[PDB]
């Protein structure tokens, strides 16, 4: 947690992890069910569950950012919007939001 | 897809698809891949120009009553 804490040469620093709300943009250019060029942003704070730290730092890496949210932003927006035409996304945004 | 655009089964295809030939080559692969779209200039403006020529259908309808109104001014 935070503080200040002391640590053993042989077990060596801990991985330090941007803990807290962090802004990320998503600007997206797709379709929809009516082919239809849509220009959407998407706009996400980001934690990492502390919990999942030492595992995220295996398998993600010590940068939680860049590597796993870019494809799941991306394509979440992309397969939503596509379920909806062009007019839903503001007639029907609650839903799109949802 | 070019029309059919089911990205719903695009994704579940390509993901299936990717991780048995990735298993082919000992790599594991199992993503959310992010499936573009580009299409031509002509298949984007024949698929804008749908909606355009719609919107011009109702604008000729709200011409229409304009113009009634205009002749009841005239009359």
């Amino acid at each position: 947690g935070e503080g200040t804490h002391f640590l053993i040469p042989w077990v060596q620093k801990p991985i330090i992890f941007d803990c807290r709300s962090r802004p990320r943009n998503v600007p997206v250019i797709t379709g929809s069910k009516d082919l239809q060029n849509v220009n959407i942003t998407l706009r996400i704070l980001f934690r990492p569950v502390a919990s999942q730290l030492p595992r995220i730092f295996t398998s993600i890496g010590e940068d939680y950012d860049e590597r796993v949210l870019p494809s799941i932003t991306t394509e979440i927006l992309k397969s939503v919007v596509a379920r909806f035409d062009a007019g839903e996304l503001i007639t029907q945004r609650e839903l799109v939001s949802r | 897809s070019q029309l059919i655009t089911q990205r719903a089964q695009v994704s579940l295809l390509i993901r299936r698809e990717l991780t048995e030939r990735a298993k082919d080559f000992s790599l594991i692969l199992d993503d959310v891949a992010i499936t573009e779209l580009s299409f031509s200039r002509e298949y984007t403006a024949a698929v804008e120009a749908k909606q355009v020529a719609q919107q011009e259908a109702q604008r000729a309808q709200f011409l229409v009553e304009k113009a009634k109104q205009e002749q009841r001014q005239k009359i």
